């Protein structure tokens, strides 16, 4: 409610703490390319190429 | 002309044949290249206890 003349003020406090998670990092893999693709094999160097 | 027509086995797994092939020392866990059979396969062969 309100009129020409009205406000609303505190008379107390309360502390509060809220947690606020975040991620920063990921666990980074390194795959490689030729294996995956093509393992040992006599035909990996020339047809990958 | 004898027109008997015949059929094989078409794609099918061994089976109570064997054809005229050796045999030699197995592979445990090195990684390489294999034939048993027939089937040939590459990368690391390693023993599970399944
Ligand atoms: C704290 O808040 C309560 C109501 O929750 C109030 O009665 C009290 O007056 C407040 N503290 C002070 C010091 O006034």
């Amino acid at each position: 409610a309100y009129s020409n003349n009205s406000i609303a003020i505190p008379t107390n406090f309360t502390i509060s703490v809220t947690t606020e998670i975040l991620p920063v990092s990921m666990t980074k893999t390194s795959v490689d390319c030729t294996m995956y693709i093509c393992g040992d094999s006599t035909e990996c160097s020339n047809l990958l190429l | 002309y004898r027109v008997v027509v015949l059929s094989f086995e078409l794609l099918h797994a061994p089976a109570t044949v064997c054809g005229p092939k050796k045999s030699t020392n197995l592979v445990k866990n090195k990684c390489v290249n294999f034939n048993f059979n027939g089937l040939t396969g590459t990368g690391v062969l390693t023993e599970s206890n399944k």
